[PDB]
Protein backbone atom coordinates (compact mmCIF):
# COMPACT_ATOMS: atom_id res chain seq x y z
CA UNK A 1 0.00 0.00 0.00
CA UNK A 2 2.74 2.30 0.43
CA UNK A 3 4.35 1.23 -2.21
CA UNK A 4 1.31 1.93 -4.40
CA UNK A 5 0.87 5.68 -3.06
CA UNK A 6 4.73 6.47 -3.50
CA UNK A 7 4.44 5.07 -7.02
CA UNK A 8 1.12 6.83 -8.02
CA UNK A 9 2.65 10.28 -6.48
CA UNK A 10 5.61 9.90 -8.44
CA UNK A 11 4.08 9.13 -11.88
CA UNK A 12 1.01 11.25 -11.81
CA UNK A 13 1.46 15.13 -13.04
CA UNK A 14 1.06 18.11 -10.84
CA UNK A 15 -0.57 20.17 -13.42
CA UNK A 16 -1.84 19.74 -16.93
CA UNK A 17 -2.39 22.07 -19.95
CA UNK A 18 -6.05 22.39 -20.93
CA UNK A 19 -7.40 24.22 -23.58
CA UNK A 20 -9.72 27.17 -23.11
CA UNK A 21 -12.10 28.28 -25.77
CA UNK A 22 -12.25 31.79 -24.42
CA UNK A 23 -13.10 33.67 -27.55
CA UNK A 24 -14.19 33.72 -31.28
CA UNK A 25 -10.50 33.52 -31.72
CA UNK A 26 -8.11 30.68 -31.02
CA UNK A 27 -8.57 29.07 -27.67
CA UNK A 28 -5.61 29.12 -25.15
CA UNK A 29 -3.69 26.29 -23.85
CA UNK A 30 -3.35 27.64 -20.31
CA UNK A 31 -1.45 25.23 -16.90
CA UNK A 32 -3.74 24.10 -14.87
CA UNK A 33 -3.33 22.62 -11.00
CA UNK A 34 -4.38 18.95 -10.48
CA UNK A 35 -5.58 17.93 -6.85
CA UNK A 36 -4.53 14.72 -5.86
CA UNK A 37 -7.85 12.34 -6.61
CA UNK A 38 -7.47 14.14 -10.57
CA UNK A 39 -3.80 12.84 -9.90
CA UNK A 40 -4.29 9.71 -8.77
CA UNK A 41 -6.94 9.28 -11.66
CA UNK A 42 -4.16 9.74 -14.77
CA UNK A 43 -1.42 8.01 -13.17
CA UNK A 44 -3.67 4.99 -12.35
CA UNK A 45 -5.06 4.79 -16.06
CA UNK A 46 -1.78 4.79 -17.43
CA UNK A 47 -0.66 1.95 -15.13
CA UNK A 48 -3.79 -0.08 -16.13
CA UNK A 49 -2.69 0.69 -20.14
CA UNK A 50 0.96 -0.25 -18.92
CA UNK A 51 -0.39 -3.89 -17.26
CA UNK A 52 -2.72 -4.50 -20.04
CA UNK A 53 0.80 -5.67 -22.50
CA UNK A 54 1.64 -8.13 -20.48
CA UNK A 55 1.32 -11.78 -21.10
CA UNK A 56 -0.76 -13.19 -17.84
CA UNK A 57 -4.41 -13.84 -18.99
CA UNK A 58 -5.35 -12.77 -15.34
CA UNK A 59 -5.43 -8.61 -14.99
CA UNK A 60 -4.41 -9.25 -11.55
CA UNK A 61 -1.28 -10.73 -12.31
CA UNK A 62 -0.42 -8.45 -15.21
CA UNK A 63 -1.43 -5.66 -12.75
CA UNK A 64 1.17 -6.93 -9.75
CA UNK A 65 3.57 -7.57 -12.15
CA UNK A 66 3.08 -3.62 -13.50
CA UNK A 67 3.17 -2.68 -10.23
CA UNK A 68 6.23 -4.38 -9.18
CA UNK A 69 7.91 -2.58 -11.75
CA UNK A 70 6.96 0.67 -10.79
CA UNK A 71 7.94 0.00 -7.35
CA UNK A 72 11.44 -0.90 -8.16
CA UNK A 73 11.78 2.19 -10.90
CA UNK A 74 10.96 1.02 -14.09
CA UNK A 75 8.19 2.16 -15.94
CA UNK A 76 7.01 3.88 -19.25
CA UNK A 77 4.53 6.19 -18.05
CA UNK A 78 7.26 8.34 -16.47
CA UNK A 79 7.94 9.71 -20.23
CA UNK A 80 4.07 10.74 -20.53
CA UNK A 81 5.00 12.71 -17.20
CA UNK A 82 7.83 14.49 -18.35
CA UNK A 83 5.92 15.60 -21.75
CA UNK A 84 2.64 16.89 -19.77
CA UNK A 85 4.93 18.65 -17.75
CA UNK A 86 7.39 20.06 -20.57
CA UNK A 87 4.13 21.28 -22.33
CA UNK A 88 3.34 23.19 -18.89
CA UNK A 89 6.84 24.82 -18.38
CA UNK A 90 6.47 26.04 -22.02
CA UNK A 91 3.11 27.68 -21.49
CA UNK A 92 3.98 29.54 -18.23
CA UNK A 93 3.54 32.61 -19.39
CA UNK A 94 -0.23 32.03 -20.34
CA UNK A 95 -1.03 31.14 -16.80
CA UNK A 96 -3.72 34.76 -15.80
CA UNK A 97 -2.65 34.95 -11.71
CA UNK A 98 -6.51 36.67 -11.58
CA UNK B 1 2.84 52.44 15.95
CA UNK B 2 3.28 48.67 16.78
CA UNK B 3 -0.37 47.84 15.78
CA UNK B 4 -0.12 49.33 12.94
CA UNK B 5 3.57 48.37 12.05
CA UNK B 6 2.18 44.98 12.38
CA UNK B 7 -0.89 44.32 9.93
CA UNK B 8 1.58 46.89 7.59
CA UNK B 9 4.21 43.89 7.47
CA UNK B 10 1.91 41.19 6.56
CA UNK B 11 0.78 43.18 3.53
CA UNK B 12 4.21 44.43 2.44
CA UNK B 13 5.26 41.04 2.59
CA UNK B 14 2.08 39.45 0.40
CA UNK B 15 2.50 42.59 -2.10
CA UNK B 16 6.43 41.38 -2.95
CA UNK B 17 5.10 37.89 -3.00
CA UNK B 18 2.24 38.78 -5.94
CA UNK B 19 4.81 41.13 -7.37
CA UNK B 20 7.35 38.40 -7.45
CA UNK B 21 4.89 35.63 -9.63
CA UNK B 22 3.55 38.64 -11.29
CA UNK B 23 6.61 40.11 -12.58
CA UNK B 24 8.39 36.35 -13.68
CA UNK B 25 5.64 36.01 -16.22
CA UNK C 1 40.42 59.81 -52.40
CA UNK C 2 39.64 55.57 -52.03
CA UNK C 3 36.45 54.21 -51.71
CA UNK C 4 36.19 52.94 -48.65
CA UNK C 5 32.27 51.60 -48.49
CA UNK C 6 31.87 50.27 -44.81
CA UNK C 7 28.70 49.18 -43.08
CA UNK C 8 27.93 51.63 -39.55
CA UNK C 9 24.34 49.52 -38.75
CA UNK C 10 21.51 47.74 -40.14
CA UNK C 11 17.98 49.01 -40.40
CA UNK C 12 15.06 46.78 -40.05
CA UNK C 13 12.01 48.76 -41.16
CA UNK C 14 9.00 47.49 -41.14
CA UNK C 15 5.90 48.44 -43.04
CA UNK C 16 2.30 47.04 -41.85
CA UNK C 17 -0.65 47.99 -43.28
CA UNK C 18 -4.09 46.77 -43.00
CA UNK C 19 -3.90 43.70 -45.65
CA UNK C 20 0.13 43.03 -45.68
CA UNK C 21 3.09 43.34 -44.19
CA UNK C 22 6.84 44.58 -45.55
CA UNK C 23 9.71 44.32 -43.79
CA UNK C 24 13.65 45.52 -45.18
CA UNK C 25 16.55 45.19 -43.72
CA UNK C 26 19.15 47.48 -45.31
CA UNK C 27 22.82 48.68 -43.96
CA UNK C 28 23.92 52.30 -43.57
CA UNK C 29 26.79 52.86 -45.56
CA UNK C 30 29.49 54.87 -44.89
CA UNK C 31 32.39 55.44 -47.39
CA UNK C 32 34.78 55.90 -44.64
CA UNK C 33 37.31 58.07 -46.77
CA UNK C 34 34.74 60.91 -47.77
CA UNK C 35 36.32 62.99 -44.94
CA UNK C 36 39.37 62.80 -47.67
CA UNK C 37 38.14 63.80 -50.31
CA UNK C 38 39.43 67.14 -52.26
CA UNK C 39 37.12 70.39 -52.36
CA UNK C 40 34.73 69.54 -49.11
CA UNK C 41 33.55 71.44 -46.69
CA UNK C 42 33.03 71.08 -42.67
CA UNK C 43 28.72 71.11 -44.14
CA UNK C 44 29.09 68.66 -46.76
CA UNK C 45 31.19 66.59 -44.20
CA UNK C 46 28.37 67.16 -41.90
CA UNK C 47 25.68 66.49 -43.91
CA UNK C 48 27.30 63.58 -45.34
CA UNK C 49 27.42 62.17 -41.74
CA UNK C 50 23.82 63.14 -40.87
CA UNK C 51 22.22 61.10 -43.50
CA UNK C 52 24.29 57.97 -44.56
CA UNK C 53 23.43 56.33 -47.60
CA UNK C 54 21.43 52.94 -47.17
CA UNK C 55 21.94 49.76 -49.42
CA UNK C 56 18.96 47.24 -49.01
CA UNK C 57 20.06 43.96 -48.17
CA UNK C 58 16.81 42.05 -47.60
CA UNK C 59 13.21 42.53 -48.59
CA UNK C 60 10.33 40.23 -47.79
CA UNK C 61 6.67 40.46 -47.54
CA UNK C 62 3.96 37.84 -46.38
CA UNK C 63 3.63 36.60 -49.95
CA UNK C 64 7.38 35.70 -50.27
CA UNK C 65 6.06 32.99 -47.62
CA UNK C 66 3.36 31.58 -49.95
CA UNK C 67 0.66 33.73 -48.18
CA UNK C 68 -1.99 34.36 -50.58
CA UNK C 69 -5.16 37.44 -50.52
CA UNK C 70 -6.65 37.73 -47.75
CA UNK C 71 -4.60 35.53 -45.55
CA UNK C 72 -1.12 37.88 -46.29
CA UNK C 73 -2.94 40.72 -43.42
CA UNK C 74 -3.37 38.33 -40.93
CA UNK C 75 -1.57 38.22 -37.57
CA UNK C 76 0.06 34.29 -38.63
CA UNK C 77 1.39 35.63 -41.78
CA UNK C 78 3.65 38.54 -40.04
CA UNK C 79 4.53 35.94 -37.16
CA UNK C 80 6.09 33.60 -40.08
CA UNK C 81 7.33 36.88 -42.49
CA UNK C 82 8.93 37.70 -39.61
CA UNK C 83 10.68 34.43 -38.05
CA UNK C 84 11.77 34.15 -42.00
CA UNK C 85 13.64 37.72 -41.98
CA UNK C 86 15.30 36.79 -38.44
CA UNK C 87 16.69 33.44 -39.99
CA UNK C 88 17.78 35.77 -43.29
CA UNK C 89 19.47 38.01 -41.00
CA UNK C 90 21.73 35.24 -39.54
CA UNK C 91 22.52 33.07 -42.76
CA UNK C 92 23.58 35.89 -44.52
CA UNK C 93 26.07 37.01 -41.47
CA UNK C 94 24.57 40.58 -41.28
CA UNK C 95 24.51 40.40 -37.26
CA UNK C 96 27.33 41.74 -36.48
CA UNK C 97 26.78 45.25 -35.96
CA UNK C 98 23.99 47.24 -34.44
CA UNK C 99 20.46 47.51 -35.55
CA UNK C 100 17.76 49.50 -35.46
CA UNK C 101 14.39 49.13 -35.65
CA UNK C 102 11.88 51.17 -37.21
CA UNK C 103 8.05 50.29 -37.33
CA UNK C 104 6.01 52.33 -40.01
CA UNK C 105 1.89 51.72 -39.45
CA UNK C 106 -0.45 49.98 -36.72
CA UNK C 107 -2.13 47.06 -38.90
CA UNK C 108 -2.12 43.21 -37.77
CA UNK C 109 1.45 42.72 -38.23
CA UNK C 110 2.90 45.49 -35.98
CA UNK C 111 2.34 43.06 -32.76
CA UNK C 112 3.11 40.23 -34.38
CA UNK C 113 6.51 41.06 -35.55
CA UNK C 114 7.29 42.46 -32.01
CA UNK C 115 6.02 39.21 -30.55
CA UNK C 116 8.66 37.79 -33.28
CA UNK C 117 11.23 39.69 -31.81
CA UNK C 118 10.72 39.79 -28.06
CA UNK C 119 10.61 35.59 -28.17
CA UNK C 120 12.71 32.43 -29.17
CA UNK C 121 12.16 33.39 -33.17
CA UNK C 122 14.12 36.51 -32.65
CA UNK C 123 16.77 35.88 -29.78
CA UNK C 124 19.61 36.58 -31.70
CA UNK C 125 18.57 39.24 -34.06
CA UNK C 126 17.43 41.12 -30.23
CA UNK C 127 20.33 41.24 -28.65
CA UNK C 128 21.53 43.93 -31.79
CA UNK C 129 19.05 45.76 -31.79
CA UNK C 130 19.80 49.38 -30.18
CA UNK C 131 17.28 51.89 -30.85
CA UNK C 132 13.18 51.07 -31.64
CA UNK C 133 10.97 53.72 -33.39
CA UNK C 134 8.36 54.69 -34.74
CA UNK C 135 8.04 56.33 -38.02
CA UNK C 136 4.18 56.41 -39.17
CA UNK C 137 3.45 59.01 -41.70
CA UNK C 138 0.76 61.60 -40.55
CA UNK C 139 -0.45 64.59 -42.70
CA UNK C 140 -1.17 68.24 -41.40
CA UNK C 141 -3.78 68.96 -43.39
CA UNK C 142 -3.16 67.67 -46.33
CA UNK C 143 -4.85 65.92 -49.42
CA UNK C 144 -8.30 65.25 -49.39
CA UNK C 145 -8.67 61.38 -48.44
CA UNK C 146 -11.78 59.47 -49.99
CA UNK C 147 -15.05 59.59 -48.95
CA UNK C 148 -16.47 57.43 -45.86
CA UNK C 149 -17.87 54.24 -46.99
CA UNK C 150 -21.32 53.36 -46.72
CA UNK C 151 -21.66 49.66 -45.57
CA UNK D 1 -9.37 77.14 -9.60
CA UNK D 2 -8.96 73.65 -10.73
CA UNK D 3 -12.27 73.78 -12.84
CA UNK D 4 -15.17 71.77 -11.11
CA UNK D 5 -17.42 70.48 -13.27
CA UNK D 6 -21.10 70.04 -12.03
CA UNK D 7 -23.66 67.29 -13.52
CA UNK D 8 -26.98 68.10 -14.99
CA UNK D 9 -29.71 66.08 -13.16
CA UNK D 10 -29.57 62.67 -13.33
CA UNK D 11 -31.97 59.69 -13.40
CA UNK D 12 -29.43 57.77 -11.47
CA UNK D 13 -25.63 57.49 -9.96
CA UNK D 14 -24.80 53.89 -10.63
CA UNK D 15 -21.21 52.67 -11.81
CA UNK D 16 -21.46 50.23 -14.75
CA UNK D 17 -19.24 47.75 -13.56
CA UNK D 18 -17.77 48.26 -10.18
CA UNK D 19 -13.71 47.46 -9.73
CA UNK D 20 -13.24 45.22 -7.05
CA UNK D 21 -9.70 43.74 -5.87
CA UNK D 22 -9.82 39.57 -6.48
CA UNK D 23 -6.20 38.81 -4.00
CA UNK D 24 -4.77 36.19 -6.65
CA UNK D 25 -5.00 32.25 -5.61
CA UNK D 26 -2.54 31.22 -3.75
CA UNK D 27 -2.32 28.22 -5.77
CA UNK D 28 -1.77 29.00 -8.82
CA UNK D 29 1.17 31.45 -7.87
CA UNK D 30 2.44 28.61 -6.78
CA UNK D 31 2.36 26.89 -9.66
CA UNK D 32 3.48 29.59 -11.77
CA UNK D 33 6.82 29.59 -9.60
CA UNK D 34 7.21 25.79 -9.26
CA UNK D 35 7.06 26.20 -13.07
CA UNK D 36 9.87 28.89 -13.78
CA UNK D 37 11.54 26.77 -11.00
CA UNK D 38 11.63 23.93 -13.74
CA UNK D 39 12.26 26.63 -16.34
CA UNK D 40 15.97 27.64 -14.64
CA UNK D 41 17.05 25.08 -12.99
CA UNK D 42 15.49 21.92 -15.21
CA UNK D 43 12.61 19.92 -14.41
CA UNK D 44 12.49 17.80 -11.17
CA UNK D 45 15.85 19.86 -9.72
CA UNK D 46 15.86 18.98 -6.09
CA UNK D 47 16.02 22.75 -5.81
CA UNK D 48 12.35 23.12 -6.35
CA UNK D 49 11.68 20.14 -4.04
CA UNK D 50 10.12 22.98 -1.60
CA UNK D 51 7.65 24.48 -4.32
CA UNK D 52 6.55 20.79 -5.18
CA UNK D 53 6.14 20.08 -1.66
CA UNK D 54 3.75 23.22 -1.25
CA UNK D 55 1.91 22.97 -4.51
CA UNK D 56 0.83 19.74 -3.16
CA UNK D 57 -0.38 21.06 -0.36
CA UNK D 58 -2.42 23.97 -1.39
CA UNK D 59 -4.13 21.94 -4.52
CA UNK D 60 -4.24 17.83 -2.46
CA UNK D 61 -8.17 18.82 -1.68
CA UNK D 62 -9.28 21.39 -4.33
CA UNK D 63 -7.15 22.23 -7.09
CA UNK D 64 -7.85 26.17 -6.58
CA UNK D 65 -7.61 26.25 -2.63
CA UNK D 66 -10.56 27.33 -0.27
CA UNK D 67 -11.12 30.40 -2.15
CA UNK D 68 -13.28 32.52 0.01
CA UNK D 69 -12.46 35.84 -0.80
CA UNK D 70 -15.67 36.95 -3.04
CA UNK D 71 -17.03 40.55 -2.43
CA UNK D 72 -18.87 42.62 -4.31
CA UNK D 73 -19.05 46.41 -4.60
CA UNK D 74 -21.74 48.44 -2.60
CA UNK D 75 -20.81 52.10 -4.04
CA UNK D 76 -24.20 51.45 -5.90
CA UNK D 77 -26.16 51.20 -2.65
CA UNK D 78 -24.27 54.45 -1.54
CA UNK D 79 -24.43 56.11 -4.37
CA UNK D 80 -28.01 55.87 -5.02
CA UNK D 81 -28.92 56.23 -1.35
CA UNK D 82 -26.43 59.38 -0.89
CA UNK D 83 -26.71 61.25 -4.49
CA UNK D 84 -30.56 63.40 -3.28
CA UNK D 85 -28.54 64.36 -0.16
CA UNK D 86 -25.10 65.82 -2.17
CA UNK D 87 -25.90 66.29 -5.77
CA UNK D 88 -26.73 70.01 -4.78
CA UNK D 89 -29.65 70.34 -6.06
CA UNK D 90 -31.90 73.56 -5.89
CA UNK D 91 -34.85 74.03 -4.19
CA UNK D 92 -38.66 72.82 -5.22
CA UNK E 1 14.22 38.99 2.04
CA UNK E 2 15.94 42.79 4.03
CA UNK E 3 14.38 44.60 1.24
CA UNK E 4 10.82 46.53 0.43
CA UNK E 5 9.89 48.23 -2.98
CA UNK E 6 9.99 52.17 -2.59
CA UNK E 7 6.26 51.92 -3.42
CA UNK E 8 5.37 50.12 0.00
CA UNK E 9 6.97 52.14 2.16
CA UNK E 10 7.19 55.69 3.24
CA UNK E 11 10.11 58.12 4.19
CA UNK E 12 8.97 60.38 6.93
CA UNK E 13 11.02 63.70 6.17
CA UNK E 14 12.85 65.01 9.06
CA UNK E 15 11.44 68.04 11.30
CA UNK E 16 7.89 66.80 10.06
CA UNK E 17 5.25 65.56 13.15
CA UNK E 18 4.06 62.25 12.41
CA UNK E 19 0.73 59.93 13.60
CA UNK E 20 0.58 55.94 14.18
CA UNK E 21 -1.71 56.42 10.54
CA UNK E 22 1.55 56.68 8.96
CA UNK E 23 2.89 53.87 8.93
CA UNK E 24 0.18 51.90 7.52
CA UNK E 25 -0.56 50.78 3.65
CA UNK E 26 -4.07 53.64 3.66
CA UNK E 27 -0.78 56.57 3.75
CA UNK E 28 0.85 55.11 0.93
CA UNK E 29 -2.67 54.62 -1.19
CA UNK E 30 -3.60 58.22 0.03
CA UNK E 31 -0.14 59.55 -0.89
CA UNK E 32 -0.67 58.33 -3.98
CA UNK E 33 -4.40 59.94 -4.71
CA UNK E 34 -3.75 63.02 -3.81
CA UNK E 35 -0.39 63.32 -5.55
CA UNK E 36 -0.54 66.24 -8.14
CA UNK E 37 2.06 68.37 -9.42
CA UNK E 38 0.90 71.49 -7.21
CA UNK E 39 4.69 72.76 -6.88
CA UNK E 40 4.97 73.49 -10.87
CA UNK E 41 3.13 76.88 -9.93
CA UNK E 42 6.34 78.09 -8.26
CA UNK E 43 8.44 76.37 -11.00
CA UNK E 44 6.15 77.46 -13.93
CA UNK E 45 6.64 80.44 -15.71
CA UNK E 46 3.27 80.55 -17.16
CA UNK E 47 1.54 80.50 -13.83
CA UNK E 48 3.69 83.48 -12.65
CA UNK E 49 2.46 86.65 -14.50
CA UNK E 50 5.02 87.01 -17.55
CA UNK E 51 3.48 87.19 -21.03
CA UNK E 52 4.10 83.91 -22.69
CA UNK E 53 4.51 85.67 -26.14
CA UNK E 54 7.49 87.27 -24.56
CA UNK E 55 9.32 84.05 -25.16
CA UNK E 56 8.79 83.11 -29.02
CA UNK E 57 12.33 82.87 -29.55
CA UNK E 58 13.15 80.81 -26.28
CA UNK E 59 12.28 77.25 -27.84
CA UNK E 60 13.77 75.58 -24.34
CA UNK E 61 11.34 77.40 -22.12
CA UNK E 62 8.53 76.79 -24.74
CA UNK E 63 9.30 72.97 -25.09
CA UNK E 64 8.45 71.95 -21.55
CA UNK E 65 4.14 72.83 -22.44
CA UNK E 66 4.86 70.32 -25.64
CA UNK E 67 4.85 66.60 -25.88
CA UNK E 68 8.05 64.18 -27.24
CA UNK E 69 6.61 65.00 -30.67
CA UNK E 70 5.52 68.66 -30.48
CA UNK E 71 2.16 68.65 -29.73
CA UNK E 72 0.87 71.63 -27.13
CA UNK E 73 -0.40 70.30 -24.56
CA UNK E 74 -4.03 70.68 -23.53
CA UNK E 75 -5.07 73.16 -20.97
CA UNK E 76 -6.54 70.58 -18.75
CA UNK E 77 -2.65 69.09 -18.67
CA UNK E 78 -0.86 72.44 -18.43
CA UNK E 79 -3.22 74.13 -15.79
CA UNK E 80 -2.74 77.45 -17.39
CA UNK E 81 -5.41 80.22 -17.52
CA UNK E 82 -7.51 80.69 -20.95
CA UNK E 83 -5.70 83.69 -21.93
CA UNK E 84 -2.12 82.32 -21.23
CA UNK E 85 -3.23 79.22 -22.41
CA UNK E 86 -4.05 80.96 -25.66
CA UNK E 87 -1.21 83.19 -25.37
CA UNK E 88 1.44 80.20 -24.73
CA UNK E 89 0.25 78.47 -28.00
CA UNK E 90 0.59 81.61 -30.41
CA UNK E 91 4.09 81.32 -29.37
CA UNK E 92 4.91 78.04 -30.01
CA UNK E 93 3.46 78.61 -33.31
CA UNK E 94 4.89 81.45 -33.99
CA UNK E 95 8.12 79.91 -32.70
CA UNK E 96 7.85 76.98 -35.25
CA UNK E 97 7.45 79.23 -38.26
CA UNK E 98 10.37 80.94 -36.92
CA UNK E 99 12.56 77.95 -37.66
CA UNK E 100 13.55 77.27 -33.78
CA UNK E 101 11.06 75.12 -32.90
CA UNK F 1 37.52 66.96 -41.13
CA UNK F 2 37.98 65.77 -37.51
CA UNK F 3 35.43 68.65 -36.67
CA UNK F 4 33.09 67.19 -38.53
CA UNK F 5 33.96 64.03 -37.16
CA UNK F 6 34.08 64.43 -33.36
CA UNK F 7 30.61 66.44 -33.53
CA UNK F 8 28.52 64.26 -35.20
CA UNK F 9 27.02 62.25 -32.31
CA UNK F 10 24.88 65.37 -30.33
CA UNK F 11 24.41 66.39 -34.37
CA UNK F 12 22.84 62.74 -34.97
CA UNK F 13 20.81 62.92 -31.86
CA UNK F 14 19.78 66.77 -32.15
CA UNK F 15 17.25 66.53 -34.38
CA UNK F 16 15.37 63.83 -32.69
CA UNK F 17 11.99 63.17 -33.27
CA UNK F 18 10.80 61.79 -30.09
CA UNK F 19 8.80 58.74 -31.54
CA UNK F 20 12.15 56.73 -30.57
CA UNK F 21 13.44 54.36 -27.31
CA UNK F 22 16.91 53.15 -26.34
CA UNK F 23 16.20 49.59 -26.08
CA UNK F 24 17.18 47.93 -22.38
CA UNK F 25 19.16 45.29 -23.69
CA UNK F 26 17.84 43.05 -20.43
CA UNK F 27 14.40 43.26 -20.67
CA UNK F 28 13.84 44.43 -24.69
CA UNK F 29 10.15 44.06 -24.34
CA UNK F 30 9.59 46.95 -22.02
CA UNK F 31 11.52 49.35 -24.13
CA UNK F 32 8.30 48.26 -26.33
CA UNK F 33 6.39 49.27 -24.06
CA UNK F 34 7.76 52.38 -23.90
CA UNK F 35 7.52 53.33 -27.12
CA UNK F 36 4.13 52.18 -27.46
CA UNK F 37 2.64 54.64 -24.43
CA UNK F 38 4.17 57.50 -26.54
CA UNK F 39 2.23 56.28 -29.75
CA UNK F 40 -0.80 56.78 -27.01
CA UNK F 41 0.12 59.95 -25.50
CA UNK F 42 0.23 61.52 -29.13
CA UNK F 43 -2.59 59.75 -30.51
CA UNK F 44 -0.46 58.60 -33.10
CA UNK F 45 -2.61 55.51 -34.35
CA UNK F 46 -6.04 57.45 -33.70
CA UNK F 47 -4.81 60.26 -35.82
CA UNK F 48 -3.74 57.55 -38.42
CA UNK F 49 -7.18 55.85 -38.19
CA UNK F 50 -9.09 59.40 -38.29
CA UNK F 51 -7.04 60.58 -41.41
CA UNK F 52 -7.91 57.24 -43.29
CA UNK F 53 -11.57 58.31 -44.83
CA UNK F 54 -12.22 62.17 -45.72
CA UNK F 55 -15.40 63.70 -42.74
CA UNK F 56 -17.54 66.74 -43.64
CA UNK F 57 -16.75 69.81 -41.41
CA UNK F 58 -20.19 69.61 -39.67
CA UNK F 59 -19.41 65.84 -38.93
CA UNK F 60 -16.02 66.64 -37.87
CA UNK F 61 -17.51 69.48 -34.89
CA UNK F 62 -20.35 67.28 -34.17
CA UNK F 63 -18.27 64.68 -33.06
CA UNK F 64 -15.43 67.29 -31.27
CA UNK F 65 -18.65 68.47 -29.33
CA UNK F 66 -20.17 65.10 -28.19
CA UNK F 67 -16.00 63.36 -27.09
CA UNK F 68 -15.69 67.26 -25.47
CA UNK F 69 -19.07 66.84 -23.32
CA UNK F 70 -18.51 63.20 -22.71
CA UNK F 71 -15.00 64.07 -20.95
CA UNK F 72 -16.30 66.35 -19.11
CA UNK F 73 -19.36 64.37 -17.99
CA UNK F 74 -17.00 62.00 -16.67
CA UNK F 75 -14.81 64.43 -14.11
CA UNK F 76 -18.27 65.88 -12.82
CA UNK F 77 -19.55 61.99 -12.23
CA UNK F 78 -15.83 61.11 -11.08
CA UNK F 79 -16.26 63.93 -8.52
CA UNK F 80 -19.49 63.11 -7.20
CA UNK F 81 -18.39 59.40 -6.55
CA UNK F 82 -15.62 60.77 -4.39
CA UNK F 83 -18.09 63.03 -1.99
CA UNK F 84 -20.05 59.56 -1.88
CA UNK F 85 -16.71 57.77 -0.81
CA UNK F 86 -16.17 60.61 1.24
CA UNK F 87 -19.72 61.15 2.64
CA UNK F 88 -19.40 56.96 3.34
CA UNK F 89 -15.82 57.37 5.32
CA UNK F 90 -18.04 60.18 7.98
CA UNK F 91 -20.72 57.55 8.56
CA UNK F 92 -22.84 60.01 6.58
MG1 LIG G 1 -7.72 41.65 -44.30
MG1 LIG H 1 -11.53 57.96 -56.19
Amino acid sequence: IQALEKSLDELAPLMMTKTFNTGVAKASVIPVPLNKRQRNRIAWNWIVQSANQRVSSDFAVRLGEELTAIAKGTSSAFEKRDQIHKTAIAHRAYIQLK
Amino acid sequence: EQEVLDVWEKKVVEETELMAARTSN
Amino acid sequence: YKPKEEVVKYILHGKFTKNNTHLTFSSVVEDKNFHKNKGLTYNDTMLYYLNLPQKVKISLSTGCLGFRKAARGEYEAAFQTSGRMFELIKEKNMLNKDIEVVMDDFGKGRAAFISALVGKEGASVVKKVVKISDATKLKFGGVRSPKMRRL
Amino acid sequence: KPPVYRLPPLPRLKVKKPIIRQEANKCLVLMSNLLQCWSSYGHMSPKCAGLVTELKSCTSESALGKRNNVQKSNINYHAARLYDRINGKPHD
Amino acid sequence: TKKIDQSLSKKLPKGTIYDPFDFSMGRIHLDRKYQANKNSNRNDIMKSGANPLEFYARPRILSRYVTSTGRIQHRDITGLSAKNQRRLSKAIRRCQAIGLM
Amino acid sequence: AEIARSSVENAQMRFNSGKSIIVNKNNPAESFKRLNRIMFENNIPGDKRSQRFYMKPGKVAELKRSQRHRKEFMMGFKRLIEIVKDAKRKGY
